[PDB]
């Protein structure tokens, strides 16, 4: 696909991995993390390591990861070892931030935030659907306001 | 409690006078 | 972004106030037949009508890095000056859609209305404008115009001067031959001939409004409607919080005034 | 020539025939009439209960 | 008539629903609410739209309805379609904030909140007794310091 | 033989590059309706995309 | 397979026309051709930019 969305007839909504400063808001810098961690999605914590979210039983959720905004034009990933790398894995971890949510979700605001607990590219994205296939409740976060397609604005209660 | 503005302040009455027009 | 193209005179007047009120004054009585020395019974006296229309407000937020600035220098990209343009586009776009359709909220349902979707006289089409004669084109859209026109009693006041459509309505319109029989002259050009101060305006905005396009004559008269943005967009200067700049921008707008009724009139369906 | 505002609008906007132009109503009288000029006025709408020229 | 009160005996302290902006702090606009939305109160989301507290279920308490400094004189309430409109409604949601206490309470430091459902007058006021009716448990709130007559500053843990 | 007579624009400035790569920068997101002290939930940011063809 | 599309090839948005242009009517011919432009303009969010000039 070449430049899609060639004329839009209203300005973009804000992309995932984005989190808004007005609020109390808290990204923290993560020094080693797994090459192909996508940005603008819900990470975990594993074995001193930030990394996208697989077939385990109870992960330890980070944090929305941040677009890095200034990092690479192309996918949003974090990557090692190339031209494209990514020293630290900023990850945001409180507030509101936004997520990449499943095509197929219908949220709301205050809706419990659940996260694609599963081993693919739809790993780590926020759904609504708690009787969705391989999510488990990321506690203490819920939508706020659907920002883009298929992106919402969640809000990161508590220290994630 | 409330506030303190008082509520006729917080509406500002054009100064612009829109007379009644009629057929031509 | 065809709404402050479109005529309609912008007025800045109530500063920070949560509502902007105009009044109306209106002549009544008539004179009387007199004699030479007698005592009238023609008084003339006036009254007059209040309006008011609600004012809410927007706010932006942007925010940047030290490293993010000096990382994006690379490019070429000046990120306090692309995010200060970036928020004057916005604004611009903003006061487009809120001229044209108002507010929505973000649940779904809409506060305020536009000029597009305003409580206009509304008429539905005979058909769909690429199902529809050029000759029926014409028609729908002059019946449009001058049912307005009858409505304001033909005041050159409230008049309608402009006419906004969706741009594939006007498109089809330029394009559309009138009738084959005369010429391969177009419908719009039929109308820009016989309506001679109407200017015929488009917007993407009109593609689909509630359910259907919708094409609507106005006049772009301060007396007939205003479009109210009170506070312009201000741009708050950049607080530096250790490396991390931040921007807020809030406008206070109000919706479109429409001071009269029946100053527009809709055709639903085209 | 006065007729009520809603005719004469009529005549300055219903294109005479489109099969020969676009020329209204009003455009065709203003041709084939050199002399008379039209007006219109709004009290003409309803003198004697029932719209009238003149 | 006249002013109410004219001597006080001591300057009462912040009034119901004041967040103080030296903690971190969060007041979420919500366009949408219910007329007379009285300010001071906890407040909750029904069918996305902030609204006053009521016997319900279990109601999603959004939060502390800020007290706007710069509103109509007048009892605390938030107003649609008048001279005194509201655009939003102006909810605390994370912080520290002054909320309305049944005359009744007797709280004290690190007490956990119970917001009042009922459909009367007493409805989005706090508590510390768990036994008054209607006493619903706020999540993660505690009672700071009693700020004024019949008003404590309450200190939301996480966001509401 | 049209095409070169089809009025597209030709590029000579690849060289030898094994490919031509091209980048659009975006503005995106929106304000946010917000009260008389609020703190704001839209953000504005900038956003780009590229496009290469071999 | 076709590697690299080309203007004909191209993941544009194809419409069927009603008949075959041999044996429309030459009102409906340019309809139908006006429909193509228009419809192409009407994508584009008439932006004259990349507004079909061709």
């Amino acid at each position: 696909m070449a430049f899609n969305n060639a004329v839009l007839q209203e300005v973009s909504d804000l992309p995932a991995g984005e989190v808004i400063k007005a609020s109390p808001h808290n990204v923290s810098a993560f020094e080693v993390f797994q090459n192909g961690l996508i940005e603008g999605r819900f990470v975990k914590f594993d074995a001193g390591s930030i990394d996208i979210l697989d077939a385990s039983a109870t992960p330890t959720i980070a944090g929305i990861a941040k677009r890095k905004v200034t990092g690479e034009i192309g996918p949003g990933v974090y990557s090692t070892s190339g031209i494209e790398i990514d020293q630290v894995a900023e990850v945001i971890n409180f507030g509101f931030a936004t997520v990449t949510v499943q095509d197929a979700a219908a949220p709301s605001k205050y809706d419990p935030v659940y996260a694609i607990n599963l081993d693919s590219a739809e790993a780590g994205k926020a759904t609504e659907n708690s009787g969705a296939t391989g999510a488990l409740a990321v506690a203490d976060c819920v939508f706020w306001e659907q920002k883009a397609a298929n992106v919402w604005l969640v809000r990161m209660n508590k220290f994630l | 409690e409330g506030g303190i503005i008082l509520a006729r302040n917080l509406e500002h009455v054009s100064s612009e006078i829109f007379t009644q027009e009629f057929a031509g | 972004l065809t709404f402050l193209q479109g005529g309609i005179v912008v007025n800045n007047e109530g500063g920070y106030a949560t509502s902007v009120t105009k009044l109306k004054l209106k002549a009544e009585g008539g004179f009387r037949e007199s004699g030479n020395d007698t005592n009238t019974t023609g008084k003339i006296t006036l009254s007059g009508e209040s309006d008011s229309i609600p004012v809410f407000t927007l706010e932006g937020e942007s925010d940047w890095s030290e490293i993010e600035l000096k990382q994006a220098e690379l490019q070429n990209v000046n990120l306090p000056s692309r995010y200060f343009e970036a928020h004057a586009e916005l604004y611009n776009r903003k006061i487009d859609e809120l001229g044209y359709l108002g507010q929505t909220r973000t649940d779904g349902t809409q506060k305020t209305l536009g000029l597009l979707n305003y409580g206009f006289v509304a008429s539905g089409a005979g058909d769909t404008a690429a199902n529809l004669s050029g000759d029926n084109l014409y028609q729908a859209i002059a019946d449009l115009i001058t049912d307005q026109w009858a409505g304001v009693f033909n005041v050159e006041t409230y008049k309608a001067d402009r006419v906004v459509m969706p741009d594939t309505v006007y498109n089809i319109c330029a394009k559309k031959i009138l009738n084959s029989n005369g010429s391969e002259m177009s419908v719009l050009r039929a109308l820009m001939t016989n309506f001679p101060t109407v200017t015929f305006g488009l917007t993407t905005k009109a593609r689909d409004v509630g359910g259907t396009s919708r094409t609507t004559a106005y006049s772009s008269n301060r007396r007939a409607m205003q479009m109210r943005i009170p506070t312009p967009l201000n741009v708050s200067s950049v607080d530096q919080r250790g490396f991390k700049y931040y921007v807020e921008s809030y406008f206070g707008v109000a919706g479109l005034d429409v001071i009269e009724d029946t100053a527009g009139r809709h055709l639903t369906g085209l």
